[PDB]
C-alpha cells in the first residue's frame, strides 16, 4: 500500500510539516535515515518530497542523483533501472542546466550505460545550454567518448565543431585521423596546419616539419588519397626548399613507384 | 595500519582497539592518519582497573607513541 | 641521406612490384 | 633554429558560429545505423565483461521526441495527515494504558 | 576553505542576487561585497561564505567561468 | 616549510607565579627568561619542601625540557 | 524582427506562468520557457486530456471541460471561450492548445539567437 | 645495515617484548622500511594475566623492546 | 603551491575549544585550548585537574611540551572537517 508511518522518523517528519524553511530539515531526516541503515526506495521518496519543495538546491539534486548511481550500480547498465536513473537526470537539468557538474554526471552516467546514438545529443544539449566559457569541461568528455570508440564519421564531424573554439588541438586530431586510416582527412588538415605560419606548433613541429609530415604522408599512400594533387605539392618542395631538391626529386619518384605507375616514374 | 597511507585507508570504517602503557584498553572508531602516526578516535569506550570501571568518553585524538598495541576486529559500523 | 634515399628506393621497388604482380594477376 | 629558440625567450569567441552549436551537422543520417553497430557490440561487451563478475512525451532540447516521467508521491499534505493519525493511536493507548 | 571569492560579475548583480545563486550549493551564513567609496558601487567582487566547506567545492566546481548577466564570473576560494 | 614563532611568553613574563615538581613539591617565585631553547628562568623564589621547612632561591634556572608547569597569581587581562 | 518577437512572446510565457500560478524566471529566456513548457505546460494540458478521455467520455457532468480546462487565464481576452458541450469543447480546447504550442514552437526555433 | 634487515623481513615468526612486561607471539606480512610491525595469527601473553589469541595486531616498531628471530632465518645476508 | 600540515590544520581547528589530557603522573586534566605549534608544543588556558581519589583544583594557566609529553583528546567539532 501507498501509506505508511514508522514509530522512530515520525519526529522528523512532524518536524519538516511545523518547519518547511530549510534544507537542514529535510538534511537531518536523510542524514538521520541512512544512518538506520534504511532501504533505498524510501530514501528515493524522501528526496523527491524534499526536491519538490527545494527543487533549485544543487545540494540535495547532487546528492540525490548521485544515490541513485550508487544504489543501481550493481545491476547490469542494460537494466531498465539506468534508464531511470537518466530520465531522472532530465527533471534535474531542468532547473539546473546552467551547472556543470550534472551534465558531466550525466553524460558520464550516458557512456556507463554504453550507448552512444544519443550520448552524443545529450552532449550537444550540454554545448547548447552552458556558458561557452564552460565548455572546455564538456568536450574533453565529448571527444574522449568518441575517440573510445570505431566512429570515424561522426567523430570527424564533432571534431571540427571543437577546433572553432580549441585549434590547438588540430594536432590531436590529425593523430586520430591517421590511426582510423583517414589519410585523405588527415592530409587535409595538415596543409590547414602548414598553412598557419606560427613558427613552431603546440607539439613542437615547425611549420617545416608539418610540411614535411605531409610529404610523408602524402608519398608513402598513393592509393589512399584522392583530394591532394600529390606530384604539384612536391614540386612546390622542390620549388622554395632547395636543400633537399636531391631528396625530393626521389620523393616524388618514391610516390609513382609506390602507385605502381613506372611509366611517370621515369619521367620523374 | 600503522603509518602507511595506503593501509590507513583499508582499516578505516572498523572498530579498533588500543591498549596503552598504563593498562588500560580502549575501543574506538576512527577516519584520520597523520603520517607521524597521530589518529583521530571517536566513540571510544575505557576500561579502568582499581574492581572493575567503564567510563563514556568524548572524542580523541591519539599519539601512536604511547600506542603499545593495536588490533583491528569489528563488525560493519554506526555513523 | 645517401644511405637513405636509396634503401627507401630499394622497399618502394618491393612495395611497388608485389602490388604489380596482384594488378597482372587480377587483369586475367 | 634561432626562431626555433624564440619561444625560448618568449580570442576563440569571434569564432563561435552556428556550426559550432551543431544547428548545420545533423540532416545527413548516415551517421546512426554505424553508431547502432557499435552500439549492439558494446552491449555484448558488457555483458560479457559482466558474466564473470505519469509519462508525458513532448519535443526535446534538440527536435527529438523525448519523454518526463514526472513522479507520483505522496506531497506533504497527505502525508501529514497519515502521521497524525499514526501519532493519535498510541497517544489514546498510552493515555487509557 | 569555507570562504569564497567571487569577483566579475555586473552591476546589477546584489547582494540578494548572490544570495539567490550560492544557496543553490548550500547554506550561506554570510556575503560581504567590498563596495567602493569613492564610486558608490561595488568593485566587482564580493565574498560569500559557506555553513560547511563541502559546500563552498561544490560552489566552485559549478559557478567558475558561468555567466552571470551576461558575464563570465570568477569563483575561488578567498585568500 | 616554515614552521611557528615561540609563543607570546611577553603576555606572561614578569608576574609572580608558583611552580609544582614532581614528588609533590612546592615552589613561588617570578619569571623572566626565553631562550630558543625554551629554558626558563626564575628569581626571588623561595621553595616549600616535602621534608623540612623553606629556602630561598636566589636566581634559579631550570632547564625547559625537564619541567614546566606554572600556576600565576595575576590573572590575565 | 526575430529580436523582438522573442521578447513579445516571452511576454506570452509570463502571462501564461501567471494563469498556472507558477512562480519563477520561466520568461527570462526561451530555454526557461522551454523547459516550462515541457515539464509544466504539457503536464497540465495531459492531464486535462486524461479527465477528458478516461471519464469525460461517459462518466462526467456536461460542460465539465469548462471547468477543468487549465489555461482559461491566458485566453482571458476570448469572452465565451467554452459554450458548454464537451463534444465541440474539446474541438476549441485543441484549438486553444495549439496556440500555445505554436508560442514555444516558435521560441524553439528563435533560441539561436 | 639494519634498515635493509627490517623491510626484507616478513612472513617469519617471531616473539616480541613489550615495555610492560608483555610478550606476544605473530606472524608478520608487511613491506616498510620504517620499522612498523604489522601482525596477522597473534598470541598475547600480558604480564599477570592470563594468555589470549588475536587474529590480527599492529604495533608501532620502536615501541618493542626486543624481538625474538626464528631459527631458519638466515640474518647474515639480511643485515649486510 | 604547498600541500602540506594537515594535522596543522586539524590542530587550528581544535583550538578555541576544550580538550582533556592525562600527565605521567596518572592525573586528568581538563582545560580550555589556545595554542598550538609544528613542535607539538601546546598551552592551555583556565584549566581544572581532577586526581583519581577525591581532589580537584583549579589551574589559570599550563603550558605542555610537545616532546616529553602524553597525548591530548581533543575536542569532537574536529569531525566536521
Amino acid at each position: 500500500t501507498m501509506k505508511g508511518i514508522s514509530s522512530e522518523d515520525v519526529p522528523f517528519e512532524e518536524d519538516i510539516i511545523r518547519n518547511p524553511t530549510s534544507v537542514n530539515c529535510w538534511q537531518r531526516y536523510i542524514d538521520h535515515k541512512l544512518q538506520n541503515k534504511s532501504p533505498a526506495k524510501q530514501m528515493f521518496l524522501i528526496y523527491e518530497r524534499a526536491l519538490a519543495v527545494f527543487e533549485r538546491s544543487y545540494k540535495l539534486w547532487y546528492h540525490y542523483l548521485k544515490y541513485r548511481e550508487s544504489t543501481i550500480v550493481n545491476k547490469c547498465p542494460t537494466d531498465n533501472s539506468w534508464r531511470a536513473l537518466c530520465d531522472t537526470y532530465e527533471r534535474c537539468l531542468m532547473r539546473l542546466h546552467k551547472m556543470p557538474r550534472i551534465w558531466i554526471c550525466y553524460c558520464e552516467v550516458m557512456i556507463k550505460r554504453g550507448l552512444i546514438t544519443e550520448t552524443r545529443r545529450v552532449f550537444d544539449r550540454a554545448l547548447r545550454s552552458l556558458p561557452v566559457t564552460q565548455h572546455m569541461r564538456i568536450w574533453t568528455l565529448y571527444i574522449g567518448f568518441l575517440t573510445s570508440h570505431d566512429l570515424p564519421e561522426t567523430t570527424i564531424r564533432v571534431y571540427r565543431r571543437y577546433l572553432k573554439m580549441n585549434p590547438k588541438a588540430r594536432e590531436d586530431y590529425v593523430e586520430y585521423l591517421i590511426e582510423r586510416d583517414q589519410i585523405d582527412e588527415a592530409a587535409k588538415e595538415l596543409t590547414t596546419l602548414v598553412n598557419q605560419d606560427q613558427n613552431v606548433s603546440e607539439k613542437g613541429r615547425t611549420a617545416h616539419q608539418l610540411w614535411t609530415q605531409l610529404c610523408d604522408l602524402i608519398s608513402k599512400n598513393p592509393v589512399k588519397i584522392f583530394s591532394l594533387n600529390v606530384d604539384a605539392i612536391i614540386r612546390q618542395g622542390i620549388y622554395r626548399y632547395t636543400d633537399q631538391v636531391g631528396f625530393l626529386w626521389c620523393s616524388l619518384a618514391d610516390y609513382y613507384i609506390r602507385s605502381a605507375e613506372f611509366e611517370r616514374a621515369r619521367d620523374v | 595500519t600503522i603509518s602507511k597511507n595506503n593501509k590507513m585507508m583499508a582499516h578505516l570504517n572498523y572498530r579498533m582497539k588500543i591498549i596503552l602503557q598504563d593498562g588500560r584498553t580502549f575501543i574506538g572508531f576512527f577516519k584520520a592518519f597523520d603520517k607521524h602516526m597521530n589518529i583521530l578516535l571517536a566513540e571510544c569506550e575505557e576500561h579502568r582497573q582499581i574492581g572493575e570501571e567503564k567510563r563514556i568518553l568524548g572524542l580523541v585524538l591519539v599519539r601512536g607513541e604511547h600506542i603499545v598495541s593495536m588490533t583491528v576486529d569489528g563488525p560493519p559500523p554506526r555513523d | 641521406r645517401r644511405e637513405e634515399i636509396i634503401n627507401k628506393t630499394e622497399d618502394a621497388c618491393e612495395a611497388g612490384f608485389a602490388l604489380m604482380l596482384e594488378m597482372k594477376r587480377n587483369s586475367r | 633554429e634561432l626562431f626555433e629558440k624564440s619561444t625560448e625567450g618568449e580570442d576563440l569567441l569571434r569564432n563561435i558560429d552556428a556550426h559550432y552549436f551543431g544547428y548545420l551537422d545533423d540532416e545527413d543520417g548516415r551517421l546512426i545505423p554505424l553508431e547502432k553497430l557499435i552500439e549492439e557490440k558494446n552491449i555484448e561487451r558488457i555483458n560479457k565483461e559482466f558474466a564473470e563478475k505519469q509519462e508525458s512525451t513532448v519535443i526535446g532540447e534538440d527536435g527529438r521526441p523525448m519523454t518526463i516521467r514526472h513522479v507520483l508521491l505522496p506531497t506533504q499534505q497527505d502525508i501529514e495527515e497519515m502521521l497524525l493519525e499514526q501519532k493519535k493511536q498510541e497517544l489514546m493507548a498510552k493515555y487509557l494504558d | 576553505k569555507r570562504t569564497l571569492y567571487v569577483g566579475g560579475f555586473t552591476e546589477d548583480v546584489t547582494e540578494k542576487v548572490l544570495m539567490a545563486a550560492f544557496i543553490p550549493f548550500g547554506d550561506v551564513v554570510a556575503i560581504s561585497i567590498p563596495m567602493d567609496y569613492e564610486s558608490g558601487k561595488h568593485r566587482g567582487f564580493g565574498f560569500v561564505e559557506f555553513d560547511m566547506a563541502e559546500d563552498a567545492a561544490m560552489a566552485i566546481d559549478n559557478m567558475n567561468e558561468s555567466e552571470l548577466f551576461g558575464k563570465t564570473i570568477r569563483v575561488n576560494f578567498a585568500r | 616549510m616554515s614552521k611557528t614563532h615561540p609563543p607570546e611568553l611577553k603576555k606572561y613574563m614578569d608576574k609572580e607565579m608558583d611552580l609544582k615538581l614532581n614528588g609533590n613539591r612546592r615552589v613561588s617565585g617570578i619569571l623572566r627568561g626565553f631562550d630558543p631553547f625554551m629554558n626558563m628562568v626564575i628569581d626571588e623564589a623561595v621553595e616549600y619542601q616535602k621534608d623540612g621547612g623553606s629556602v630561598n632561591l636566589g636566581m634559579t634556572v631550570i632547564r625547559g625540557n625537564s619541567v614546566v608547569i606554572m600556576e600565576p597569581k595575576e590573572r590575565i587581562s | 524582427y526575430v529580436l523582438k518577437e522573442r521578447l513579445q512572446l516571452l511576454n506570452c510565457v509570463e502571462k501564461l506562468a501567471k494563469a498556472l500560478k507558477i512562480v519563477g524566471d520561466v520568461a527570462y529566456t526561451c530555454e526557461n520557457a522551454g523547459y516550462f513548457f515541457r515539464f509544466s505546460v504539457c503536464r497540465v494540458w495531459e492531464e486535462f486530456l486524461a479527465k477528458v478521455t478516461s471519464k469525460g467520455c461517459n462518466k462526467l457532468a456536461e460542460g465539465i471541460i469548462s471547468e477543468i480546462f487549465p489555461f482559461t487565464g491566458f485566453f482571458k481576452d476570448i469572452p465565451d471561450l467554452f459554450s458548454g458541450n464537451n463534444s465541440a469543447d474539446l474541438k476549441v480546447a485543441h484549438s486553444c492548445w495549439r496556440h500555445i504550442e505554436q508560442i514555444f514552437e516558435k521560441l524553439d526555433e528563435f533560441r539561436a539567437f | 645495515k639494519l634498515v635493509r634487515f627490517l623491510m626484507k623481513l616478513s612472513h617469519e615468526t617471531v616473539n616480541i617484548e613489550l615495555k610492560n612486561g608483555t610478550q606476544v607471539s605473530g606472524t608478520i606480512m608487511g613491506v616498510d622500511v620504517a620499522m612498523n610491525t604489522h601482525l596477522r595469527a597473534v598470541s598475547m601473553t600480558v604480564k599477570n594475566k592470563e594468555p589470549v589469541k588475536l587474529d590480527t595486531l599492529s604495533i608501532r616498531g620502536n615501541n618493542i623492546r626486543y624481538i625474538i628471530l626464528p631459527d631458519p632465518l638466515a640474518l647474515d645476508t639480511l643485515l649486510i | 603551491m604547498t600541500s602540506v600540515g594537515v594535522p596543522i590544520k586539524i590542530l587550528h581547528e581544535a583550538e578555541g575549544h576544550m580538550v582533556t589530557l592525562e600527565t605521567v603522573t596518572g592525573e586528568v586534566y581538563r582545560g580550555k585550548l589556545s595554542e598550538a605549534e609544528d613542535n607539538m608544543n601546546c598551552q592551555l588556558a583556565e584549566t581544572v585537574v581532577t586526581f583519581r581519589d577525591g581532589r580537584s583544583h583549579q589551574l589559570d594557566n599550563v603550558f605542555i611540551r610537545g616532546n616529553k609529553i602524553r597525548f591530548m583528546i581533543l575536542p569532537d567539532m574536529l569531525k566536521n572537517a
